[PDB]
């Protein structure tokens, strides 16, 4: 899907967690690519692959 | 006495470092046609060896 | 016009990319085709709006 | 083994992805697999263990 | 006589293995591993350079 999470935008897939990293709600790599976001919500924590 | 035997190789795909996926980027890219191959060939020819 | 390859199978595929009708032997990088038809997924802050 | 832990543990260097786990996107992608989605392939050590 | 018959035998072997004719049957001897090394060397040599 092409997304447009937490202004940040790209096509990728997204998938549920196992994760509960507590700090921020978006993950980035250091290219800067998104590898996951956070609902402010539940809290449940998202990946996001190629 | 110590010496060193072998170095890890390391290959890049090209299309992928450079457009990250976007089907409009690799199709500009491919005008580049001798900058990929020269740079896959030197990373992939050395693993072989 | 010598000869010419249509570029529709797996073969003829890495043959174009790598714009040689020989290719040597060994480990090439490939990308599946994207899909086109792309949902839309949006995720926002609540904020005054 | 002296000479591998006596040395850095080099876990922020060199190592060869699982890429059956990276594409399976269970957890967020480590430091190994972040690599990976921009091209960037290690190939395991000819010298192997 | 077999030091000789052994050394006529084997350059056979290996001009054979130059042209490709014994392609098939060039891992008989790890001396003929040393035939397909220098091929697979030479080879990236020819081309490499350009
Ligand atoms: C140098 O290279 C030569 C070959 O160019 C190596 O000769 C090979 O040595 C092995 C081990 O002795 C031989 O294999 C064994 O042969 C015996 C008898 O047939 C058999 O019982 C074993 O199960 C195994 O097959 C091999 O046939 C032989 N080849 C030739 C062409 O002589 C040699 O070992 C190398 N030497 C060094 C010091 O690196
Ligand atoms: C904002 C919100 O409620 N998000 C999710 C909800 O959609 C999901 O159905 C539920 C399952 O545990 O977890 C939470
Ligand atoms: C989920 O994460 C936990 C904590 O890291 C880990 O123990 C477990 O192996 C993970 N589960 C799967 C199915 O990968």
């Amino acid at each position: 899907t092409k997304y447009n999470i937490y202004d940040v935008s790209g096509v990728g897939v997204i998938r549920i967690s196992n994760d509960t990293f507590l700090n921020g709600i978006t993950y980035t790599s250091t290219s800067g690519n998104l590898l996951g976001f956070k609902d402010v919500t539940n809290g449940t924590i998202y990946s996001i692959t190629p | 006495e110590y010496l060193q035997i072998t170095s890890t190789p390391i290959v890049v795909d090209c299309s992928t470092y450079v457009c990250n996926g976007n089907v409009r980027c690799v199709e500009l890219l491919k005008q580049y046609t001798s900058a990929c191959k020269t740079i896959e060939d030197a990373l992939r020819n050395s693993a072989m060896l | 016009i010598a000869n010419i390859i249509y570029c529709n199978s797996v073969i003829n595929r890495l043959r174009c990319d790598q714009l040689s009708f020989d290719v040597p032997d060994g480990f090439y990088s490939t990308s599946p085709i994207q899909p086109v038809e792309l949902p839309v997924s949006i995720v926002s802050l609540p904020v005054y709006h | 083994d002296i000479l591998f832990s006596k040395l850095v543990t080099s876990g922020l260097g060199t190592v060869d992805a699982d890429y059956k786990k990276c594409t399976k996107g269970l957890s967020i992608a480590d430091l190994a697999c972040a690599q990976y989605y921009n091209g960037i392939m290690v190939l395991p050590g000819v010298a192997d263990a | 006589r077999i030091l000789a018959a052994s050394f006529n035998k084997a350059m056979t072997n290996i001009v054979d293995a130059f042209t490709g004719v014994n392609d098939a049957i060039t891992q008989t001897s790890q001396a003929l591993q040393t035939v397909a090394t220098a091929l697979n060397k030479i080879q990236d040599v020819v081309n490499q350079q350009g």
